[PDB]
């Protein structure tokens, strides 16, 4: 049970600094480098650098040197990564990893990574708790089956998750598709909910999406007209 | 130094997946391979070109020679579906280098084409001095899509936010993409288009301020 225990998710304003921790257990902290790797949402792994807890020696990747700091505290077997001047493109999962793969030859004198921590999410946003704006998505039949139409509600710019959407106070469930939220660069979420209904019903039946964002104590019943 | 990986590899269950990692003189270096499943932290699956750590099935094998290292997964199972990353150390720069990652898709059902629904900004949103185009994508398999937006004839990259695909109740995938504009941008172009590419084919919808 070699394990790295990383600190919890953080939400930071642009310009701030964040200091994430990585505590070793199940082995002797000073025996192995700790590497740091970050991964922006949907993107690949990017190596940030390493620190050797024995000597304190560091190796910063070019892309991160000068605005991040790796440190360690051997008394409590913990390594730290501090990221400064945070911007929205610093939103990422920050991983530590133990360099347990010793070299097998002095030609390739590199200690590779074996055990990874679970990651620390850092989201950089100018977002406070914010209720959404709700807009109608007027009925369209251009990409539904014959005799039906799609209408919806756009739930824009809220924080944090979740937002729930019902239709006609729950009486309408068939043909409802609520799409999971997008998380935007601003650190605000948006989502959409659409229901496919009979086109002949547009003149007679009323359609209301019931939007509830409990974290901001906001509810909206938005009527969606043709 | 750069490691070149193909972005995507698809196989049917039981088949053999081969994932390449190109690099000048990579055969001189020891290549390690990570597997990263959706949402998860990377795990080592191949160490030192061709060894495997404890607990990793022996259908995970690697080779390294010349300018190409290869991860081979025999008798592929659905659980193998993940992003795979090769890694090397570049002594001339003292950098650890990761490949770009390869998404291995395990094809558990036949291809299904995306349905694309595109909504223009609402008049009410425009009155609030904002404009959002909403591009909804549904009923596609495998769950991998790329979305590109155009204004008139030209690509637009500013203001686009796209979700990762997510499973529907019918076990096909859905995603959404949003283009944020100013009301002036919306009103000044002839049209905007959402272009959805899935498995080599594109479905494009277009809306206009008119």
């Amino acid at each position: 049970q070699v394990q790295l225990v990383q600190s919890g998710a953080e939400v930071k304003k642009p310009g701030a600094s964040v200091k994430v921790s990585c505590k070793a257990s199940g082995y002797t902290f000073t025996d192995y480098h700790i590497n740091w790797v970050r991964q922006a949402p949907g993107q690949g792994l990017e190596w940030m650098g390493w620190i050797h807890p024995n000597s304190g020696d560091t190796n910063y990747a070019q892309k991160f040197q000068g605005w991040v700091t790796m440190t360690r505290d051997t008394a409590i077997s913990t390594a730290y990564m501090e990221v400064n001047g945070l911007k929205s493109d610093d939103t990422a999962v920050y991983y530590c990893a133990r360099a347990g793969l010793h070299p097998t030859t002095t030609d390739y004198y590199y200690y590779g990574m074996d055990v990874w921590g679970q990651g620390t999410t850092v989201t950089v946003s100018s977002a406070s708790f914010k209720g959404p704006s709700v807009f109608p998505l007027a009925p369209s039949s251009k990409s539904t089956s014959g005799g039906t139409a799609a209408l919806g509600c756009l739930v824009k710019d809220y924080f944090p998750e979740p937002v729930t959407v019902s239709w006609n106070s729950g009486a309408l469930t068939s043909g409802v598709h609520t799409f999971p939220a997008v998380l935007q660069s601003s650190g605000l979420y948006s989502l959409s909910s659409v229901v496919t209904v009979p086109s002949s019903s547009l003149g007679t039946q009323t359609y209301i999406c019931n939007v509830n964002h409990k974290p901001s104590n906001t509810k909206v019943d938005k009527k969606v007209e043709p | 130094s750069v490691l070149t990986q193909p972005p995507a590899v698809s196989v049917a269950p039981g088949q053999t997946a081969r994932i390449t990692c190109g690099g000048n003189d990579i055969g001189r270096k020891s290549v390690h391979w990570n597997q990263q499943k959706p949402g998860q932290a990377p795990v080592l699956v191949v160490c030192y070109d061709s060894d495997r750590p404890s607990g990793i099935p022996e259908r995970f094998s690697g080779s390294n020679s010349g300018n190409t290292a290869t991860l081979t997964i025999s008798r592929v199972e659905a659980g193998d579906e993940a992003d795979y990353y090769c890694q090397v150390w570049d002594s001339s720069s003292d950098h650890v280098i990761f490949g770009g990652g390869t998404k291995l898709t395990v094809l558990g059902q036949p291809k299904a084409n995306p349905t694309v629904t595109l909504f223009p900004p609402s008049s009410e949103e425009l009155q609030a001095n904002k404009a959002t185009l909403v591009c909804l994508i549904s009923d596609f398999y495998p769950g991998a899509v790329t979305v590109a937006w155009k204004a008139d004839s030209s690509p637009v990259k500013a203001g686009v936010e796209t979700t990762t695909p997510s499973k529907q109740s019918n076990n096909k995938y859905a995603a959404s993409s949003y283009l944020s504009l100013t009301p002036e941008q919306w009103k000044s172009h002839r049209s905007y288009s959402c272009q959805v590419t899935h498995e080599g084919s594109t479905v494009e919808k277009t809306v206009a301020p008119t």
